[PDB]
């Protein structure tokens, strides 16, 4: 029982802490987009309709 | 004051006549009953102790009983029907004559 | 096992009560089928409708917790007569007066509480007072319909 | 182990013990006294409650009867 | 912590303040009843006076073969788990 | 931070402190306590993240969807109008349920903040509230799970008729 | 099942038990527990049995009158407060033959000793059963009492779950 | 704002802690009931700084931090409302847990669970505070439901008894016939109204509340085991002494009555509703307060006593009185946990003799124990100036001179009396008379876990109903002219039923026989209602179940 | 008390009913009745956001001790003489209430007297 | 390991265990267990406080430290 619960914790961690690390160094460097109004003609990218980044890069790689 | 048994509450068994009127036959059926029992607590005994046994004692008993158990009406089916059709028409026509409040009922 | 050692239709002839006494690890005398009605009962032995928790517990059990023997035939009706569910213990009380009491004791106070509320207790006061025409704005009346003024007097 | 048991005998106890339970049940009394001796309104009454039947016909406006 | 001496002194203790017992007959292997003269009425009393003096109930059906003090303290220390 | 139009707050009346006692207030030196150890080095650890921030800046903007014609200018069964219709309906319909809430987080806010004197000071939001639910029960209640713009519009043509009827019969 | 006597006997203790219930005090129960004596003692030499049978139905059901609606229960007693406490805590022996082996291997001397246990146990089973065969009657047996070990070095038959029970208290 | 918003939810963050590190983060299995101790010990503090800025200037505060769900028009955020009621049930709470996390350091020493123990003791406390702090009904009911799942956790905790396993289920079962009328209500505000949020609710005030207010007091009567659906707060009693000591003081069975307070703004204006709750709440303590008098298990007695009072608050809440319902849950949690504590060294010193008839001599024997008992009982039966006077007298005051039920008030008073009785008969028979208990003498309580825990309960049971009375701001106009004899009413009924005890209890030891007569058999047996009911149900649903 | 005696036991046509009273007019018997002035401002009991239930008639002696308690702070025992004005101005409140109550009595009783008179 | 007290000491004489033994002995009886409950009636359990003296307990101190109070207070006021 022991064994198991050792073996979940380090298989959540191993992703979980560098995705941890991750976000709070986006969060930090990059930050949030700031709302602005679409200039006269101009035409967003479907993705720069979001505003995390982490959102705008999952709408723009796979969506 | 005599004490009245229920399917519920049984008769005590001292205040059970028949535990003293005891017979030659009474006695008989007992060391038969026991010897029923003592036979398969042996049975059962000599899986329970052996040092190489590992599983389960399969007990016939067991296995009949789950065997048998796992080989109004409509009734019900009616009365409510007619509970939430009767509710429902009368719900109904409230609404289409504008008596029930429904002010802020906008979720459903 | 095999179907001869397991539940059969229930049985007609006497013979068929013998084998049904033996498969079941019972006496002649102690076997007695369900009614041959239409449950599907089999010969299925009708064994005395008591709770475990009449049974000894200071036997050897070879299963305390159920207090039943390995073999021991299982009453049909087991899973609702152990120790966690129904009880038929014998009580102090006969059953029948537990219940003339019980409904007694329910049924004479919902009868007194109508009583006090047809005749409520209360002291020798008059209405309790407030201003601004019984706060009619505070209690969220409405501003531009003029209200019945309420007047209160000295005394 | 402080205490050792003892055989169909009282048992053995501590100074500590009797002392703090000592404390506080005279701590209990002292603010029992000490209240009573403040607030026995609270158990007694804080107002006079007057006698209804004492008030005269004039004050509350009572007229004669042959009026 | 009970322990085997302990165990059969509180044993004899209780039985020297039984009025129907000589404490001068008395030892672990007396027999209540053919060597102290005692009733099975008394064996009774006799039990339930070791129940009340270790605080657990001896099962009818194993009380009536305790005749001796001895008989007392092994079923006493079989009880509990006492080995020494 | 938010619109003040969108979500009002009426100007706040802080009393100043009184004291009429002579032992201190706990309450004003925990205060500076919790400016010295709580906040300022808060404020320090966001001023060091919103400078990363500046040195970054980009925008993203809300996406605007132009006008196109209604359910009720689509041929039947004409099915590239009647989707165009039918999202625009879709897109309105979940739009007026957020004006819904933003109306019913103004009552709320305004029940929290006015106390033991909301049923009186809170008199305008909860009208508005009133008027809001009712406009929006008129559009969307009763419609179903598979609601539509044609049912939607099922629903106000049998809502109209029966108004044209009462004004018949007044 | 039970004789006169062994009913007799268990009713005057359960009347004592339950008087013991009513009194509380220690001096008012001894009063009264004499007196029981005494009614016990006043039929103790009855000969005609159907008298004494007769006796005895009365006091059982003068006793069911009499009863505590909620006698004492000793804690550990069937229906007492401390019934089956520790059974969570008892764990079979067999399971630590599943211990994985760093698990052993903190307990060397204790393991060692268990494995003489085992060893004791695997020696004696055949003589056991022998001896369980050669003594009981055609049919099986009549009750359930085992008997001893005859022989030296013999082990009473079916001893292990006896000897190896877990203790009362084994945490 | 910012100080009393971040101390606020720090408070509960705090408490989460001790869980979320059970995760292998470094805990210290060493002493991890310590560590649980010094986190509740902790958060008691930085939650005495919200409270004190709510006595100082009323400061109150919606946090609706989170957004979970929006379904349509319905907005779902993680919102707490730290409040009147929130700011000052959870320092009391938290005070009194922290000395049943202590004394349980004591108590179930050699538990070999008793890091688990901990740990449930901690969530079922988590689950609690989230039920107070809730300001829409969905997260209140994450709490209600917590805190019936922990009961029975709990109550089962030694799960190899077959009774405790059936206690367990029966608390269950009680409590979720409760949670129909709970989910009754909220199918109402969300249909009627159209929210779960309480400040919607209470700003659209329906006048229509009759079928929500009777699906909350249905919650209610479950909960707080009100008369019909009782039984199994005394079958709780098979837990350990610790649970009990919490199940009936800050947690569980008030979470009944706190809803119900909750919800005041409804039933100030639902006289109907008002009467409902108080016909219940008079035949509960009367009722329960009767079964008390003849109970032998020290733990069944104060379970019964326990009932009585929570029937005492439902009274109040039927004569409009929530604030000073809410009062008594405070001033009644110290000294009933107090009592269960007491009850707890009696029971650990007798070696888990638990009836009061193998008691006896004990008032010397354990001085301490003895003091803290006699200071509880007399909090319990309103000593003046005590805690429980400070709500308990109150109480009687505004019955007695309220526009109400007769038979209520009646029904009320008489139970004043025989709390004083079933008090009376736990000094008399436990700490009076003479040594009942066997012969090898354990006698011990000199364990400073022990001492110092009940000592911080005997500080509370004696001055906190005056310090928390002299703090609170008044929300009503307490009633204070009435006649003599319904001033001292309360007093008076104590008295007499002090010397009506005695008399009883000093006619047990004449040397005469006892025979039993029907009102003394209906009282040992709870009214019979358990008998009936726990088998006639049971063998009803089962029966047809299988056929 | 002894009032419910009367009215349950007794003649109730003699005794005020609580909840319909008073049954005669305010200036019956009472040659120019001044009116009850209020001195707190319905601004002011706002303001202060006094329960609905406290705005009654003796409010500015509730908002005076309000005051001083939250002035007091942390002294929660400095407020007693003004905590002790609005108890006692309520004590007043209320015997104006046991007075209407008594005044009613008087006025049935009157009212039953000349019936028989007048018969 | 533990030595048990003398068993000669326990005697009913001067208890309410004698008084038994006398109200039997004029019905003829006698009480054989009487010595072995006479432990709860001797030397340490011998005497025990009523109920009104179990609830005064402590009242001696707490109302010689209320008179000091008050006496304490009183003269305040003349100051
Ligand atoms: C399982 C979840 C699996 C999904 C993981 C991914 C989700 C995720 O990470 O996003 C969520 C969120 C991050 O969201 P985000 O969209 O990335 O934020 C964008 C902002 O621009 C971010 O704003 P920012 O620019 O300010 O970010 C800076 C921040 C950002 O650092 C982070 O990356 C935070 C998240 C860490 C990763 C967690 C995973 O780091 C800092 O430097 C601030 C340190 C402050 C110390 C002083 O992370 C968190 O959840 C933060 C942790 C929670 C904060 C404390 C809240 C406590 C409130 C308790 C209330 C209840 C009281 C207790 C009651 C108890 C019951 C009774
Ligand atoms: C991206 C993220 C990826 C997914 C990662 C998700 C997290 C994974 C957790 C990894 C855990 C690894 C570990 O070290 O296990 C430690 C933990 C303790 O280790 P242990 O000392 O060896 O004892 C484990 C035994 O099974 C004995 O365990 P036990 O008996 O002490 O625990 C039993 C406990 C299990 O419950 C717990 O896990 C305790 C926390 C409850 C929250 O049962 C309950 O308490 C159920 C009732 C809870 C009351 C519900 C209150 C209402 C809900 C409130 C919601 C909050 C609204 C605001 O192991 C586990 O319990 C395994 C269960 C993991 C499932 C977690 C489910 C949370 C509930
Ligand atoms: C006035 C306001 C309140 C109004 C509501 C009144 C309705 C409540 C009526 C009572 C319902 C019956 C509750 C039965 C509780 C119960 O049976 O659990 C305990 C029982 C055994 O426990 P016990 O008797 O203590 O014995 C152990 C000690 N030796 O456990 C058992 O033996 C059996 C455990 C399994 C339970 C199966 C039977 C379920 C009962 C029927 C549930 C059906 C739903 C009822 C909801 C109706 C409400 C709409
Ligand atoms: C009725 C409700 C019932 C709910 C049931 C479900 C229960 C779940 C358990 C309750 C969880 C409560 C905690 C909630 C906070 C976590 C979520 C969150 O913080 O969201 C991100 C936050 C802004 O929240 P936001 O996304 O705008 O809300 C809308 C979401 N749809 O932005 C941030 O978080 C930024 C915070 C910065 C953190 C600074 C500290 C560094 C991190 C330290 C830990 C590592
Ligand atoms: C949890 C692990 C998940 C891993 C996957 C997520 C990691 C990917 C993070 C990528 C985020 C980058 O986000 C990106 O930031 C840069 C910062 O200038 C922006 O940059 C863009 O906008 C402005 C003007 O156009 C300028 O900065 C720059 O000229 C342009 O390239 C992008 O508009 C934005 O999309
Ligand atoms: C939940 C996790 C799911 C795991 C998915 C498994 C991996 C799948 C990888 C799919 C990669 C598809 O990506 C392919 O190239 C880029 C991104 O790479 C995307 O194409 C887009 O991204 C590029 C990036 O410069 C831009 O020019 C422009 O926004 C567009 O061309 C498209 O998505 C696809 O053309
Ligand atoms: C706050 C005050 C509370 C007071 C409560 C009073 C009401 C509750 C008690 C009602 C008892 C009614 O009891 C009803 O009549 C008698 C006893 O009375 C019972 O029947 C039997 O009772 C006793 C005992 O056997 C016999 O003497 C009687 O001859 C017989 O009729 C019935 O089974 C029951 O229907
Ligand atoms: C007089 O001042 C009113 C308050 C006195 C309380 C009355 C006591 C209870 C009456 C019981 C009668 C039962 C009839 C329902």
């Amino acid at each position: 029982d022991k064994r198991f619960l050792k073996l979940l914790r380090f298989y959540i961690l191993l992703t979980g802490i560098p995705v941890a690390i991750g976000i709070t160094l986006i969060n930090v460097f990059i930050g949030e987009a700031e709302l602005a109004e679409i200039p006269e003609g101009y035409v967003p990218e479907h993705w720069e309709y979001f505003k995390h980044p982490i959102s705008r890069w999952i709408a723009r790689t796979f969506f | 004051p005599k004490y009245e048994a229920s399917r519920l509450s049984s008769l005590p068994t001292t205040l059970d006549p028949a535990e003293y009127d005891i017979s030659s036959e009474t006695r008989k059926a007992q060391a038969e009953r026991l010897a029923i029992r003592s036979r398969l607590k042996r049975e059962y005994q000599l899986q329970y102790y052996d040092p190489s046994r590992r599983g389960v004692i399969e007990d016939p008993a067991l296995v009949r009983w789950t065997y048998a158990r796992s080989a109004f009406g409509i009734g019900p089916l009616v009365f409510w029907y007619y509970v939430f059709k009767t509710d429902r028409d009368r719900k109904e026509k409230l609404i289409q004559e504008g008596k029930l409040d429904r002010t802020f009922n906008i979720s459903y | 096992i095999t179907k001869d050692m397991l539940p059969g239709p229930y049985p007609k002839t006497p013979e068929e009560r013998a084998a049904a006494a033996k498969k079941y690890n019972m006496r002649v005398e102690d076997y007695e089928p369900y009614p041959d009605d239409g449950t599907g009962y089999g010969d299925y032995p009708k064994l005395p409708d008591r709770s475990q928790q009449e049974r000894d517990p200071w036997y050897d059990w070879d299963h305390p917790d159920l207090r039943l023997n390995w073999g021991e035939p299982m009453h049909w009706d087991l899973d609702m007569y152990i120790r966690n569910r129904v009880d038929t213990s014998p009580t102090p009380v006969n059953w029948n007066l537990m219940c003339k009491h019980l409904f007694g004791f329910v049924a004479f106070m919902l009868f007194m509480f109508w009583v006090g509320e047809t005749y409520p207790a209360y002291q020798p006061v008059g209405p309790k007072q407030y201003p601004y025409n019984n706060l009619y704005l505070e209690r969220g009346g409405d501003p531009n319909k003029e209200p019945e003024p309420v007047v209160h007097y000295e005394i | 182990a402080h205490i050792e048991p003892r055989y169909r005998q009282f048992p053995q106890l501590t100074r500590s013990q009797v002392i703090q339970a000592e404390f506080f049940s005279a701590t209990m009394w002292f603010w029992i006294l000490w209240r009573f001796w403040h607030d026995s309104d609270a158990v007694l009454g804080h107002f006079p409650y007057p006698d209804p039947s004492q008030w005269t016909d004039e004050e509350l406006g009572i007229p004669p009867d042959d009026e | 912590p009970l322990t085997l001496e302990g165990i059969k002194d509180r044993v004899l203790y209780v039985l020297k303040l039984y009025d129907k017992i000589d404490p001068e007959k008395l030892s672990v292997n007396s027999h209540f009843m053919k060597d102290l003269g005692l009733d099975s009425l008394d064996q009774v009393e006799i039990i339930m006076a070791m129940e009340d003096e270790f605080g657990f109930e001896i099962p009818d059906i194993d009380a009536e073969k305790l005749m001796c003090p001895q008989e007392i303290v092994d079923y006493i220390a079989d009880k509990k788990d006492v080995y020494e | 931070s938010w619109d003040k139009d969108v979500y009002p707050e009426p100007p706040r009346r802080t009393p100043a402190p009184s004291p009429q006692t002579s032992l201190p207030n706990p309450i004003t030196y925990l205060t500076k306590a919790f400016d010295l150890l709580v906040d300022r080095p808060v404020t320090l650890v966001r001023e060091f993240i919103e400078r990363q921030h500046a040195k970054n800046k980009y925008y993203y903007y809300h996406r605007e969807f132009r006008r196109v014609p209604d359910i009720t200018e689509c041929q039947e069964k004409d099915v590239l109008c009647m989707f165009e219709a039918e999202m625009q309906w879709r897109r309105d319909y979940k739009v007026d349920q957020e004006i819904v809430n933003i109306i019913q987080e103004r009552l709320k806010a305004c029940q929290q903040r006015e106390g033991e004197s909301h049923r009186q000071n809170c008199a305008k939001e909860l009208e508005q509230f009133t008027q809001v639910v009712k406009a929006y029960q008129d559009r969307y209640h009763d419609l179903g799970a598979h609601y539509s713009a044609r049912k939607c519009l099922a629903k106000q043509k049998q809502r109209m008729l029966a108004e044209r009827k009462a004004a018949k019969e007044a | 099942y039970l004789t006169h006597q062994q009913k007799v006997l268990r009713l005057y203790k359960r009347a004592l038990r339950h008087l013991e219930s009513w009194c509380i005090h220690r001096d008012k129960y001894r009063y009264f527990a004499c007196l029981l004596r005494a009614r016990f003692d006043e039929h103790k030499n009855e000969k005609d049995m159907v008298k004494a049978t007769q006796l005895l139905r009365e006091a059982e059901e003068e006793f069911w009158h009499g009863q505590h609606p909620q006698p004492y229960i000793f804690p550990e007693s069937p229906g007492g407060t401390s019934y089956e406490r520790y059974e969570c805590y008892k764990v079979p022996e067999w399971c630590l033959d599943d211990w994985h082996p760093s698990e052993k291997a903190m307990y060397p001397d204790y393991f060692a000793k268990r494995e003489q246990w085992k060893k004791l146990r695997r020696e004696s089973w055949e003589r056991e059963v022998k001896q369980l065969q050669e003594e009981t009657p055609v049919g099986g047996p009549r009750t359930e009492a085992l008997p001893p070990a005859r022989k030296q070095g013999d082990l009473p038959p079916l001893w292990w779950h006896i000897v190896t029970r877990p203790r009362e208290r084994p945490m | 704002m910012n100080m009393f918003s971040s101390l606020s939810l720090v408070t509960l963050l705090l408490l989460t802690m001790p869980i979320m590190m059970m995760s292998f983060n470094t805990y210290k299995p060493s002493n991890y009931p310590l560590y649980v101790k010094t986190a509740i010990s902790y958060a008691f503090i930085t939650s005495m700084i919200p409270t004190m800025m709510f006595i100082h200037s009323g400061q109150e505060l919606i946090i609706s931090n989170w957004h979970w769900l929006t379904i349509q028009t319905l907005k779902l955020s993680l919102s707490f409302k730290m409040d009147y009621f929130s700011m000052m049930f959870i320092p009391v709470a938290l005070f009194v847990t922290w000395s049943i996390m202590e004394f349980s350091m004591w108590y179930m020493y050699s538990d070999p669970n008793i890091n688990k123990f901990f740990k449930y003791l901690l969530l079922f406390l988590i689950t609690m505070l989230i039920l107070v702090t809730a300001n829409n009904l969905f997260q209140l009911f994450i709490g209600w439901e917590g805190v019936g799942i922990m009961s029975f956790l709990l109550i089962g905790w030694w799960y190899g008894r077959a009774d405790a396993n059936t206690a367990a289920l029966q608390a269950i079962l009680y409590n979720r016939i409760g949670d129909i009328g709970f989910i009754l209500a909220m199918a109402w505000f969300l249909t009627n109204l159209n929210t779960w949020d309480l400040q919607q609710i209470f700003m659209l005030n329906p006048s229509d509340s009759n079928m929500p207010l009777i699906g909350l007091a249905l919650a209610a009567t479950g909960k707080s085991a009100q008369f019909g659906l009782h039984p199994w707060l005394p079958s709780a009693m098979e837990g350990p002494t610790p649970v009990s000591a919490l199940l009936h003081s800050s947690t569980m069975v008030v979470a009944g009555i706190f809803l119900l307070i909750r919800f005041y703004p409804l039933t100030e204006n639902n006289k109907y509703i008002q009467s409902i709750t108080l016909c219940l709440g008079a035949i509960t303590t009367l009722f329960t307060a009767m079964c008390a008098l003849t109970q032998n298990d020290i733990k069944k007695i104060i379970a019964f006593s326990t009932s009585s009072q929570l029937g005492l608050m439902m009274v109040t809440i039927g004569i409009n009185q929530p604030y000073l319902a809410f009062l008594h849950i405070c001033t009644h949690a110290f000294f009933k946990a107090m009592l269960f504590m007491c009850s707890g060294s009696i029971i650990h010193s007798l070696n888990d003799e638990q009836d009061i008839r193998k008691m006896g001599g004990l008032f010397k024997a354990m001085p301490f124990t003895t003091t803290a008992l006699i200071v509880g009982s007399l909090a319990l039966t309103g000593m003046p100036f005590l805690t429980g006077f400070y709500s308990k007298d109150l109480i009687i005051e505004a019955a007695n001179t309220s526009y109400t039920n007769a038979w209520a008030l009646l029904m009320t008073l008489i139970a004043t009396s025989f709390t004083a009785i079933y008090s009376t008969r736990i000094i008399f028979f436990a700490l009076l008379g003479q040594p009942r208990f066997p012969t090898l003498v354990n006698i011990n309580e000199n364990n400073p876990l022990l001492i110092n825990s009940i000592k911080r309960l005997l500080i509370g049971s004696l001055f906190a109903g005056y310090i928390i009375s002299n703090n609170i701001p008044p929300t009503t106009i307490p009633q204070m002219t009435m006649p003599y004899y319904l001033k001292t009413t309360a007093l008076i009924v104590t008295i007499l039923g002090f010397i009506l005890a005695l008399e009883i209890s000093n006619m047990t030891k004449n040397l005469k026989y006892h025979y039993p007569s029907n009102a003394f058999k209906f009282s040992t047996l709870l009214g019979y209602f358990p008998t009936i009911m726990h088998r006639l149900a049971p063998y009803m649903n089962l029966s047809m179940s299988q056929k | 008390g002894a009032h419910l005696a009367r009215r349950y036991l007794g003649d109730a046509s003699v005794e005020p009913d609580p909840l319909r009273m008073p049954t005669f007019p305010p200036d019956y018997g009472f040659p120019e009745r001044k009116e009850r002035e209020m001195v707190a401002t319905q601004q002011e009991m706002n303001d202060a956001q006094l329960v609905l239930q406290q705005r009654d008639y003796c409010a500015h002696y509730l908002i005076r001790f309000l005051k001083c308690k939250r002035d007091s702070f942390p002294n929660f025992l400095a407020c007693k003489h003004e905590r002790h004005d609005w108890d006692y101005c309520e004590h007043l409140d209320y015997v104006k209430r046991m007075k209407e109550f008594e005044r009613e009595r008087r006025l049935l009783q009157r009212k039953k007297r000349r019936e028989q008179r007048e018969a | 390991k533990m030595e048990l007290p003398d068993y000669k000491q326990w005697k009913i004489e001067g208890t309410p265990l004698e008084t038994v033994q006398e109200k039997l002995a004029a019905r003829g009886l006698r009480d054989p267990w009487g010595r072995n409950e006479a432990w709860r009636y001797m030397g340490g359990f011998a005497n025990n406080v009523s109920f009104v003296g179990a609830l005064l307990k402590g009242f001696k101190w707490g109302f010689a430290a209320f008179v000091v109070a008050i006496g304490a207070e009183y003269y305040l006021e003349s100051q």
